[PDB]
């Protein structure tokens, strides 16, 4: 499974002729979901993986950078603000921006000159991807190798293929997951691994459907 | 070789390396250096080509010339806007007594008392019915509009984005090949500034709600204090 | 009217000679001529771009019907707790619970979980049938099956076939532009489409959407 024509689909058993003709079974997580045909071009298709990879990997990070101090909230140091929704608040307040709520380890104040370093370091690393660098150069720009995998887990193409589509199925999920993150974030007002705690404190009132009514006009 | 005076760029006759930074394979890409493979349909044969379809929405060559169209007529409507939008708000800086100069309010200077003074001026414009002025829009502009596709009094088989007779060029600007070239994608570079500037207006309007000259004011007086982020904890979902 | 061929009814009429497309010849039900963003310029985007347009006007036909339909019944006779459409939903919160047609004895639908569920089940296999497959046929025409979908069989002479089919992508497209409408005019006055229809008729010239134009303003 998970390659060639008879691979895991979106459908299912029930998926043998909503599968595109043009989605063939050698990219990594080539489930047959393109129901608006949106990847039908071939440039396309490659711009669109590209997108999906990276916003996949954004998006883990993303995941991860969001859940990790609300599970050391639940560990035991504070933190400058806790919530992903209002972290960025830290770096306003008169302590400043205490990375583990150490002082003495980030502290940081002007968030003008983090905009600024962060642009001139990612904007670097950003225009690498396209023309290798320092790290690489004109290697697959979604799958590089060779400076970024200094275990080198790249080794066997069938094992290659097996995390490349347990990647992008993990990614599929990251942006599922910070997709939720976004919609339970406005609707609620809460950390998520606060809505985590609301949802397991009582499970059937604490859902979606309590702030399901917030968003009516009435006038 | 060169003196230094063709090095100033003294002598416009002898420039025929001008379109060869803006057009064909040895121009200024997004990326600059860092953007190696260029899109192979973005051969820079049109005005604004810097390599960049990264989302590859115009690898198809029709749905690129539709999407050029849409470029062009979007930034010549967002010229005109953020021409129009701080022209009030500068004539009222001036002296010039308009009542609601920021453009995100001027809407609703038809629902005051004596309708929209157009320059602050009951001998001006005067208009007090809002669908009237809507009226004689859709009506004028579908005129305008249905014109533009397939032509009409102001030429009729000319280009669909650059007509240029004697009522799109009147001045004549592009008369010369080379100077209609690189007037093209200096047009499409201020387009896409002003594009930039109209997004930034809709923005700036959107989380402050005070005037784009207000907030260049609040800008120059403190740059560091009144910066984009002192608005940023203004959508913290409580 | 012919609805098909190079002589159909396009979009702007008169202005519509040099703007229609190479790609878009009169072939399929409602072609006007209108891809001036330029997005069906291949034909199997042009395919599952068709198979959207009927699938969100056959959705929209019966939302523009689950809209206006309570706040019209309710303005005749069958009263109702929460009468207005986009307050709907809230129903089953109520005290009583969301009923069909109102009375204590229908459905006594107090659960949001249940109905859900079971609509999240039974469309799971209904849409998955709607790609391919199911009992009532397979390799069909999967935009205009017929068959086990037509007790009346009003598809059996090709030409008014072709009509029905351009008049219902006609009333869908029509059904999606009022329901966009249905949606923004839910938003900006917070009162029923309906109410909204009957407070224009009270006062045409200044009960209209500019009445609320100055609503959307930002603050500060
Ligand atoms: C056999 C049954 C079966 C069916 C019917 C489906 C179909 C589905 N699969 Mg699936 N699969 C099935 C089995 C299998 N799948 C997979 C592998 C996958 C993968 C990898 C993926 C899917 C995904 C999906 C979803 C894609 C369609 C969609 O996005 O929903 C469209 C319909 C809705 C969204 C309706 C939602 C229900 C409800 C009405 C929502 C409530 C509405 C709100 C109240 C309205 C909002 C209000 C206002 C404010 C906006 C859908 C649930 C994809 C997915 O997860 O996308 C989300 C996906 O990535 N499947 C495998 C392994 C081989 C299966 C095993 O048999
Ligand atoms: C592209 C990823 C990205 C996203 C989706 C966000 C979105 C957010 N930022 Mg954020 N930021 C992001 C990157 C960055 N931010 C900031 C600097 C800030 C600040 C100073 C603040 C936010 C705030 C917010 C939050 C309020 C918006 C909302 O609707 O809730 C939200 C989490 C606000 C917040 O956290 O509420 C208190 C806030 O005050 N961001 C920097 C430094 C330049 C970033 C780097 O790219
Ligand atoms: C070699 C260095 C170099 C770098 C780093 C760039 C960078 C860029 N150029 Mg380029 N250029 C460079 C060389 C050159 N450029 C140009 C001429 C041009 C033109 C004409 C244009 C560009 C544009 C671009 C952008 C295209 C990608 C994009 O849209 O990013 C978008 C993403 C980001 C910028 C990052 C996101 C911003 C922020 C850091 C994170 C978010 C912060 C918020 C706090 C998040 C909160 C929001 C929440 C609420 C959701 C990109 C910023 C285009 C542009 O201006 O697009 C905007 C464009 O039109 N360049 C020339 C002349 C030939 C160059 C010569 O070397
Ligand atoms: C010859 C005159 C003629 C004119 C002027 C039009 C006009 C139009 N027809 Mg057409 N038609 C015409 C002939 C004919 N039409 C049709 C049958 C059809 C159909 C079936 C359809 C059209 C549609 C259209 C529209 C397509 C272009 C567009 O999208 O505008 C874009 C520009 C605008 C819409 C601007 C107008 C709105 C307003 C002035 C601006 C609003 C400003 C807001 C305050 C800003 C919003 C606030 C912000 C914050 C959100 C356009 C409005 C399509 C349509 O209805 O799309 C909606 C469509 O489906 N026509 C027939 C029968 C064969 C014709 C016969 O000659
Ligand atoms: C068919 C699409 C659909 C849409 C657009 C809505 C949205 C709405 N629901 Mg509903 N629902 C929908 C189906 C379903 N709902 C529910 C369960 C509930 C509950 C329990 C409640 C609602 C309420 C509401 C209304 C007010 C909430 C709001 O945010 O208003 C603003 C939004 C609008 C007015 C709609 C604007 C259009 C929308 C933003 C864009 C539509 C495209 C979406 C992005 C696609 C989403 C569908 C996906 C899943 C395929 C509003 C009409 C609440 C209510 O009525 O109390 C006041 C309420 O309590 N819904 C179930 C189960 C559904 C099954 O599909
Ligand atoms: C037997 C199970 C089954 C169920 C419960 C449904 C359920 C539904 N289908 Mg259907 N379908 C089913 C089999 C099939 N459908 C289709 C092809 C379609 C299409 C093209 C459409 C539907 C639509 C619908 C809806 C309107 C009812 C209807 O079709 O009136 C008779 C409803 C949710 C319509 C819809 O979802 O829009 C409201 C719609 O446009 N179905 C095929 C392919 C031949 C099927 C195979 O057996
Ligand atoms: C500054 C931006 C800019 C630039 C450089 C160009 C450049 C060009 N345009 Mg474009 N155009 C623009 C903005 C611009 N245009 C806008 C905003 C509109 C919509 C109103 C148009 C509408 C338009 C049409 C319909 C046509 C052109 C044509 C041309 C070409 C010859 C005319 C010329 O050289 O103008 C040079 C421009 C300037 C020197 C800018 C002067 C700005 C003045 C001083 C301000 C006046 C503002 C005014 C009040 C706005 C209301 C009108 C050239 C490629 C013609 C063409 O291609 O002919 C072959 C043609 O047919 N353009
Ligand atoms: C075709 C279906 C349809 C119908 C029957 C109506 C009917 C109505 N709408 Mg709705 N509306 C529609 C589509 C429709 N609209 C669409 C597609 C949009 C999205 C742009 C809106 C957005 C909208 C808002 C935001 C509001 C209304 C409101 C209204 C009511 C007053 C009319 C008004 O203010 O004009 C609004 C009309 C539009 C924005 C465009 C509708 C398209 C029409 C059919 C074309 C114009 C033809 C017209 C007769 C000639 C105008 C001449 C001149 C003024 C230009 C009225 C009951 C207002 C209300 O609730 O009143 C209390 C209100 O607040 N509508
Ligand atoms: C390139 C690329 C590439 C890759 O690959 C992909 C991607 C990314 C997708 C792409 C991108 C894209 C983009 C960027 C877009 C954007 C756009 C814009 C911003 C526009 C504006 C736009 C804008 C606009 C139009 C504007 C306009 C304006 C107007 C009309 C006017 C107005 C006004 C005025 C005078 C003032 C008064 O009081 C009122 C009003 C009326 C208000
Ligand atoms: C053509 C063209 C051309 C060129 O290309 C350009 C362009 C522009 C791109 C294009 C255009 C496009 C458009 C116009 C689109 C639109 C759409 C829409 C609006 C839809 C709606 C759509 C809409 C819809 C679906 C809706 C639906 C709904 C539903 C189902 C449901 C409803 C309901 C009911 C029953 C009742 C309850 O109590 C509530 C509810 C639940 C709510």
């Amino acid at each position: 499974e998970f390659y060639g024509p008879n691979r895991a689909k979106w459908l299912g058993p029930y998926s043998e002729n909503a599968t595109p003709a043009y989605l063939t079974g050698e990219f990594p997580g080539d489930y047959g979901w393109d129901t608006a045909g949106l990847s039908a071009d071939p440039e396309t298709f490659k711009r669109y993986r590209e997108l999906e990879l990276i916003h996949a990997r954004w998006a883990m990070l993303g995941a991860l950078g969001c859940i990790t101090p609300e599970l050391l909230a639940k560990s035991g140091t504070q933190f400058g603000e806790a919530v992903w929704f209002k972290a960025g608040a830290q770096i306003f307040s008169e302590g400043g921006l205490d990375y583990l709520g150490n002082p003495s380890l980030v502290h940081a104040q002007n968030i003008v000159a983090t905009l600024a370093v962060q642009v001139i370091l990612m904007g670097l690393v950003e225009g690498y991807r396209v023309n290798g660098g320092p790290a690489g150069e004109g290697l697959d720009p979604l799958y590089p190798g060779e400076s970024f995998d200094p275990l080198g887990l790249a080794d066997d193409p069938d094992t290659f293929a097996e995390l490349k589509v347990k990647e992008i199925k993990n990614g599929r999920l990251a942006m599922f997951s910070m997709f939720g993150f976004f919609v339970q974030a406005i609707v609620t007002g809460k950390g998520p691994i606060q809505n985590l705690d609301d949802h397991l404190s009582n499970p059937t009132v604490n859902n979606a459907f309590a702030f399901a009514t917030k968003f009516t006009p009435s006038a | 070789k060169k003196t230094i005076r063709e090095k100033a760029g003294w002598w416009s006759n002898g420039g025929n390396e001008k379109l060869s930074a803006f057009y064909g394979p040895d121009r200024g890409l997004w990326l600059g250096p860092l953007s190696g493979t260029t899109p192979a349909y973005l051969t820079g044969e049109f005005p604004g080509d810097y390599g960049w379809d990264s989302a590859g929405l115009s690898a198809d060559p029709e749905t690129f010339k539709r999407y050029r169209e849409l470029e062009l007529i979007h930034a010549r409507w967002a010229m005109l806007g953020a021409l129009g939008c701080i022209t009030p708000e500068l004539l009222a800086k001036n002296g010039t007594p308009i009542v609601e100069p920021v453009w995100f309010k001027a809407g609703a200077q038809i629902f005051a008392e004596g309708g929209l003074d157009y320059l602050g001026n009951p001998g001006l414009v005067h208009a007090q019915s809002i669908l009237a002025t809507l009226a004689v829009q859709v009506i004028l502009m579908g005129a305008i509009e249905g014109y533009r596709v397939n032509g009409g009094p102001a030429g009729e088989g000319l280009d669909k984005l650059h007509p240029g007779g004697q009522f799109f060029d009147p001045l004549g600007l592009a008369e010369d090949p080379d100077a209609f070239a690189e007037l093209k994608v200096k047009e499409i570079k201020n387009g896409r500034l002003a594009m930039f500037s109209m997004f930034g207006f809709f923005v700036q309007a959107i989380v402050t709600g005070k005037g784009p000259l207000a907030n260049l004011d609040e800008h120059l007086a403190s740059p560091f204090t009144s910066n984009a982020f002192t608005y940023a904890q203004k959508f913290t979902p409580q | 009217i012919e609805w098909y061929g190079p002589d159909r009814p396009k979009f702007l009429g008169p202005f519509s000679e040099g703007d229609t497309p190479a790609y878009l010849t009169g072939e399929f039900p409602g072609d006007y001529g209108w891809d001036t963003a330029g997005l069906s310029a291949d034909p199997e985007t042009f395919k599952r771009y068709r198979e959207l347009e009927l699938i969100h006007a056959r959705w929209a036909m019966l939302g523009a019907l689950g809209c206006i339909t309570p706040e019209l019944l309710a303005k005749n006779g069958i009263p109702f707790g929460e009468a207005v459409w986009f307050k709907a939903g809230a129903q089953i919160f109520a005290e009583g619970g969301l009923n069909y047609l109102g009375n204590e004895n229908l459905i006594h639908a107090q659960s949001i979980i249940a109905t859900l569920a079971f609509q999240v089940v039974v469309m799971g296999l209904a849409e998955a049938y709607r790609a391919n497959g199911g009992p009532l046929g397979e390799g069909l025409d999967p935009l205009h099956p017929g068959g086990a979908f037509d007790p009346l069989g009003l598809a059996d002479d090709p030409d008014t076939f072709a009509e029905l089919k351009v008049k219902e992508i006609k009333n869908g497209r029509l059904a999606m532009f009022s329901m966009f409408g249905f949606f923004v005019q839910a938003i900006v006055t917070g009162k029923g489409p309906i109410q909204n229809l009957d407070d224009h008729l009270a006062n045409p010239t200044a009960v209209n959407a500019f009445a609320y134009a100055t609503k959307f303003t930002p603050s500060a």
